[PDB]
RNA sequence: CAAGGAGGUAAAAAUGAAUC
RNA sequence: CCGAGGGUAGGGCCCGUGACUGGGGCGAAGUCGUAACAAGGUAGCUGUACCGGAAGGUGCGGCUGGAUCACCUCCUU
RNA sequence: UGAAACUCAAAGGAAUUGACGGGGGCCCGCACAAGCGGUGGAGCAUGUGGUUUAAUUCGAAGCAACGCGAAGAACCUUAC
RNA sequence: AGCGCCGGCCAACUCCGUGCCAGCAGCCGCGGUAAUACGGAGGGCGCGAGCGUUACCCGGAUUCACUGGGCGUAAAGGGC
């Protein structure tokens, strides 16, 4: 499946910080903050300047290592985002946050986008009536992404939402924190987000 | 080349030539070694390079590369031809898969065991 | 096949095993491959021209080399130190 | 405020009496992503020395770079000797689409997107040369209509 | 004059050499002395009889023995290890 | 004052050593 | 009558094979000589012809992909 | 008219810096020539190659190694 | 949870073994004592229910050039 592992290691191999785990990467053992240099025994070694190549590997890795997922869907999503009409990165953007998983994790029912999936999985989130246990379900404008009926409870979910009771959510979506729901508005625009990847190098280094 | 040129003499097209013509368009063949020895390379290497010449279905008798270190060959070993030239071997085209009929793959190896046909080893994990 | 040591020769041997055992090693490889092919093998043999003509070089190391002649049933070895 | 960035880094070498004389080139290119680009070559028998006199002949020589909201405004063909290469306008949203040389020389002048491709011989030196000769000879509608207008 | 090895005398010398250090050393001894003296040195010199005439025989230890033949340009080294 | 248009030229002295 | 095929004789094209034989290529350096590259020690190359262990030599003609860079002979101070 | 098997990892064009010429022009150095005194011949000293020898410890190898490392080997030195 | 790779193209580096051997290899090429290029280890990179290899087709190949090549000396003006 997917990748399943050290995650530390990637956020360090990329040497910039890009929330994988929740609570650990807001506390000050971010494992950047003790050791901001890449992985390995050279870690510490001189920084050799990187090829055109390196530049686009690293891009498209961060990219991919943000949302938690395989080349395969990665690449399939790619081609279908160039192939559409419209500029291909913002619609490259806005297909990749158009996962089910990914706008569980933007509402706040788990502080980590594995977490999300976990829960998407063992059917913890409800999608207009519905319950949804794919992680790839591509949302669309005006989908209630709840949680289920048993799966209300549940100590875990609580937490999560009484943590993000006070946290505003992005324009692109709604939230009913009480209610346990949430809403998916529209897509998100290019300037709504603001990932730490320069999309252009990841659209020119698939364009071999 | 003026238009009328082109229409009456047009252009000729590329009709690559096959470096592999023992296999027949088969991706692999079988083949029967005949004779089992070590040949000295080419021009700027020393070493004995072992091949071994290989008469296979289609009816051609070849010589083959023997990858890795060692090997089990004899002169009625029934082995398997997978192509690819070794650039230091004249007349040596063609290369000998291990982990088949009877070659067998290389021992003790522990990184590269897909190519040369190597079982994965269980330090019991 | 019968291995004849000249005076140089065997004095060369003789004072690497006080020496260097490596060479040793080498040298008694390229024997030992120089009696099964005289001509093809170890230490990429070639003919020797005017100077020490009839003899064949076989590289020991970078800057040693083992001269030697082949006869139907003997082996002479002119040399195993120094460059020829 | 000038984005300075080498591409080519060779060792060239004289002959003498006694052997080689080495002699180091750099090919540097210096631009601000905001439509001024330049390109220099400079040569010295030490790589900083190269990079640093490669880099002050690179600031003498600059071209202005019409871009218009994302790229280039029309197509052109530059051939530099035996070296020709063909720069392409591209819609918002496709990448900068060119080798090592145009890459780095279209990148620094501001091109987001871009299509190009080296015909011919494809030395480093005169794609360089073809590139800038080729964004040299970029016109817009106000400079056509400015030359077709009579006055 | 020059040395001449046997296939099964070479064996015999190289399997001293990757076994005992000792007895390489001996042979070493015995053979130089050869060289000087045919006829006379270390090894009590005692010649073979009856299809071994013409051989000579010098004992390394209480149990091998170097035989050998001498002529004018060359020596022949038949055995320097007694095979059981 | 300068040079062109033309014209007859050494020899008997050969080879290269085997870490590209 | 025609007719599948069978038989007889004579051809045409292609493939395998053959004592022996001709050159080609590889095996970093076997023997013989010095042809070409410096006027390469007789400028070189070439078509042809003859000859010679061999590169090649010579005859006839041709070419610049060579040579007027100094005395000393034919015509000018 | 006009291929193929096989083989090679290149074959090439122009131009640049060098090196070379039994190419040229200009010009130096006991380089030649002019003129002395020598070595190679003899005896001996010293060093080296070779061979001998238990060991003859090692290095230096055209010019630019060879009375050179020794501006000092009877045992010391000294490494055989 | 497995597979390929970690000289350059090509993302990814150290130690030990080895010593023009054993071996790698698609090209340039690596190995005749410290081998980031062989074998192993640690570590890293790329993919992941797969990862590599072989065969074939297209691409790169504007090296059959309609788009889109050339013929003084590089292959190429036919002797007229
Ligand atoms: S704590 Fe979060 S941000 Fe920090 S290294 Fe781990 S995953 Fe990355
Ligand atoms: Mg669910
Ligand atoms: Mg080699
Ligand atoms: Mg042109
Ligand atoms: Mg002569
Ligand atoms: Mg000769
Ligand atoms: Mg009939
Ligand atoms: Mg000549
Ligand atoms: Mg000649
Ligand atoms: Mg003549
Ligand atoms: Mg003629
Ligand atoms: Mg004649
Ligand atoms: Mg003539
Ligand atoms: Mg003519
Ligand atoms: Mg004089
Ligand atoms: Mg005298
Ligand atoms: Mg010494
Ligand atoms: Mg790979
Ligand atoms: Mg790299
Ligand atoms: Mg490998
Ligand atoms: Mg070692
Ligand atoms: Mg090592
Ligand atoms: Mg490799
Ligand atoms: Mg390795
Ligand atoms: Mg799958
Ligand atoms: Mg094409
Ligand atoms: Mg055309
Ligand atoms: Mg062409
Ligand atoms: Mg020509
Ligand atoms: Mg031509
Ligand atoms: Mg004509
Ligand atoms: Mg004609």
């Amino acid at each position: 499946g997917r990748y399943i592992g050290p995650v530390c290691r990637l956020c360090r191999r990329e040497g910039v910080k890009l929330y994988l785990k929740g609570e650990r990467c807001y506390s000050p053992k971010c494992a950047m903050e003790r050791r901001p240099y890449p992985p390995g025994q050279h870690g510490q070694k001189r920084a050799r300047r990187p090829s055109d190549y390196a530049v686009r590997l690293r891009e498209k890795q961060k990219l991919r290592r943000i949302y938690g997922i395989s080349e395969r869907q990665f690449r399939n999503l790619f081609e279908e985002a160039s192939k559409k009409k419209g500029v291909t990165g913002s619609v490259f953007l806005g297909l990749l946050e158009s996962r089910l998983d990914n706008v569980v994790y933007r509402l706040g029912f788990a502080v980590s986008r594995r977490q999300a999936r976990q829960l998407v999985r063992h059917g913890h989130i409800t999608v207009n009536g519905r319950r949804v246990d794919l992680p790839s379900y591509r949302v669309r404008p005006g989908d209630e992404i709840a949680v289920a009926e048993k799966s209300r409870n549940l100590e875990l979910i609580r937490q999560n939402l009484e943590a993000m009771k006070g946290r505003k959510v992005g324009p692109w979506l709604s939230l009913d924190v009480e209610g346990m729901k949430g809403k998916f508005l529209r897509l998100p625009d290019r300037e709504d987000l603001a990932l730490p990847v320069n999309e252009q190098l990841v659209i020119e280094f698939y364009s071999r | 080349p003026t238009i009328n040129q082109l229409v009456r003499k047009g252009r000729e097209k590329v009709r690559k030539k096959s470096k592999v013509p023992a296999l027949k368009g088969a991706p692999f063949r079988r083949g029967v070694c005949t004779v089992v020895r070590t040949v000295t390379p080419k021009k700027p290497n020393s070493a004995l390079r072992k091949v071994a010449k290989v008469r296979l279905t289609s009816g051609y008798e070849v010589t083959a590369y023997i990858p890795g270190e060692g090997h089990n060959l004899q002169e009625h070993s029934v082995v398997l031809i997978r192509g690819g030239r070794v650039k230091d071997l004249p007349g040596v085209r063609y290369h000998i898969v291990r982990g088949v009929y009877d070659a067998a793959g290389v021992k003790d190896r522990k990184k590269s065991r897909s190519k040369y046909g190597t079982k994965k080893p269980k330090e019991a994990a | 096949m019968k291995l004849i040591w000249s005076e140089e020769s065997w004095d060369d041997y003789l004072y690497w095993q006080e020496t260097d055992k490596r060479i040793v090693k080498k040298i008694n490889e390229l024997i030992k491959d120089t009696r099964r092919t005289p001509f093809e093998g170890k230490g990429k043999p070639e003919p020797l021209k005017h100077n020490l003509s009839g003899f064949w070089s076989r590289r020991i190391t970078e800057e040693h080399r083992l001269v030697y002649a082949v006869t139907d049933d003997s082996l002479l070895i002119a040399a195993c130190r120094y460059h020829y | 405020d000038f984005e300075e960035k080498m591409i080519l880094i060779r060792r060239t070498a004289r002959m003498q009496a006694g052997g080689r004389r080495f002699r180091f080139g750099a090919l540097v290119v210096v631009g601000d992503r905001q439509g001024r680009v330049g390109l220099g070559f400079g040569k010295a028998p030490e790589v900083p020395l190269a990079v640093q006199k490669a880099g002050y002949y690179a600031r003498r020589n600059m071209v202005e770079v019409p871009l218009q909201n994302g790229t280039i405004p029309h197509e052109i063909e530059v051939e530099f000797g035996a070296s020709k290469i063909v720069l392409k306008p591209a819609a918002p949203g496709t990448g900068v689409i060119a080798g090592a040389v145009p890459r780095a020389i279209l990148e620094l002048a501001g091109v987001t997107d871009i299509l190009t491709k080296e015909l011919g011989s494809r030395n480093p030196i005169n794609i360089a040369y073809a590139t800038m000769e080729a964004l040299r000879q970029l016109r817009t509608k106000a400079d056509v209509e400015r030359l077709r207008k009579g006055e």
